[PDB]
């Protein structure tokens, strides 16, 4: 529960309907239910899980940034801005803890294939990164290092087992690079990773079918966009 | 413009 | 509860913060809490209430339309599309019932001024209209006639007590016109109302300050847009 | 284009 009584296949089907309806909270609940059935997830199913929670936490993060900016200006008016920022922050942390919980129980340990393990370690990095965005206390450092460790293990596996154009490998590198830039205060590390990733993918585009070429160049453009912003 | 992930 | 322990002023302040954060479900909950304090609402507060629930129910209606189109194509695949459309529909009906509940207990009866009473009767028309959009059974006709009656009483008061450029009067006419067009199958009534409303406002623009002129012409443009679509 | 309210 609350999805325990619904068939796995029905949960997947309803996740896809919720995505078309832009009902991302429903989508994430359906995909959480699907994960909790205990079977491995397919590539499409992993993508559904990731898209759902990305959109849920994306809205929360966007709201948090608005409120944090207002709170900061108000410290340059009562407890209300801090209270409401804290409310959003707590909900955001709960979503991150839920996702990390699914990964730890038991998606990562049951992921035999390199491609599946890389996918989930990348998600682990992302959700510790979102926790780091709002962390201020004694656990900020532990959270940052946990994100780095998850990302780096994913990079190590992706480099041995995936080609440099693989879109999951490219999305991992994109996000690890952003982690370096704005979480770890390592902008040269961020720029170096985005550049090497872009160039190594460029050099293997010649090996791709028309479909794979489109997949790869879509994510390479994001790397270029960040290099453009950062240099 | 905001960096992309 | 769940907002009963928060100060009225704090609820209003947090509604305005939620709007800036595009957290419309929070905004609607805060404004529901403010209404439930039992005091009349100011113009700004009425606008906050209306904007919050408009955005909440707007997302639900948009989702419902997507799912209903998918359901209809699937009847030209199991129970899942119908189940999930019904889930969204039930949540939508609950929001409409909540708003109508606030209006009946006790916003409308406590609204002394014409401007306040018109505002709330217009909202009553809108939320019965949203119920009519999804109604299929024995109560569709009762719901449609209830929307018409609320809109018409609002029109009667607005014509006696408000100038033809008043933006609440114009927004009422806009929505009553859409009701006629797509709920009541009365497109000529819809076109006639939009046209007379537009022309009567045009003829009183000469009386307006620069600020009031902007307020009025903003809503007149919506009337023109619908006339353009409909003729 | 969708009618406006
Ligand atoms: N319902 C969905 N959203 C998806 C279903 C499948 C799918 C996978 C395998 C088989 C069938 C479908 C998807 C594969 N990912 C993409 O296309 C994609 C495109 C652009 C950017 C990103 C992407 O992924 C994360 C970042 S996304
Ligand atoms: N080995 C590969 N290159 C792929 C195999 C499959 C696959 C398809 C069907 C069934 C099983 C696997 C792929 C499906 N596309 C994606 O996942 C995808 C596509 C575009 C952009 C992004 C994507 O992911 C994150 C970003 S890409
Ligand atoms: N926080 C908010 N959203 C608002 C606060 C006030 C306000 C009122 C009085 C005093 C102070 C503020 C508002 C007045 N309505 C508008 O401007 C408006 C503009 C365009 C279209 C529509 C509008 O209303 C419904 C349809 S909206
Ligand atoms: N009598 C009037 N003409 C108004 C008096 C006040 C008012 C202001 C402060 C305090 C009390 C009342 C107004 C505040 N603007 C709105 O409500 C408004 C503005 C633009 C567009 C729309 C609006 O509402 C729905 C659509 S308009
Ligand atoms: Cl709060
Ligand atoms: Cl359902
Ligand atoms: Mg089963
Ligand atoms: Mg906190
Ligand atoms: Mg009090
Ligand atoms: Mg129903």
């Amino acid at each position: 529960g609350a999805m325990g009584s619904m068939e796995r296949a029905s949960l997947i089907q309803k996740a896809k309907l919720a995505e078309q309806a832009e009902r991302y909270e429903d989508m994430a609940a359906f995909m959480k239910g699907a994960v909790e059935k205990g079977e491995e997830l397919s590539c499409e199913e992993r993508n559904l899980l990731s898209v759902a929670y990305k959109n849920v936490v994306g809205g929360q993060r966007a709201a948090w940034r608005v409120l944090s900016s207002i709170e900061q200006k108000s410290n340059e008016k009562g407890p209300e801005v801090r209270e409401y920022r804290e409310k959003v922050e707590t909900e955001l942390q709960g979503v991150c803890d839920t996702v990390l919980g699914l990964l730890d129980s038991h998606l990562i340990k049951e992921a035999g294939d390199a491609e599946s393990r890389v996918f989930y370690l990348k998600m682990k990095g992302d959700y510790y990164r979102y926790l780091a965005e709002v962390a201020t206390g004694d656990d900020k450092k532990r959270i940052i290092d946990s994100a780095r460790s998850a990302y780096q293990e994913a990079m190590d596996i992706s480099k041995k087992e995936m080609p440099p154009t693989n879109p999951i490998r490219l999305g991992l590198a994109l996000n690890f690079s952003v982690f370096h830039y704005e979480i770890a205060n390592s902008p040269e590390e961020a720029i170096s990773l985005a550049k090497t990733t872009f160039d190594e993918a460029m050099a293997d585009l010649h090996t791709l079918s028309e479909d794979s070429y489109k997949d790869s160049t879509l994510i390479m453009q994001l790397l270029r966009d960040n290099l453009t912003l950062w240099t | 413009r905001r960096r992309q992930t």
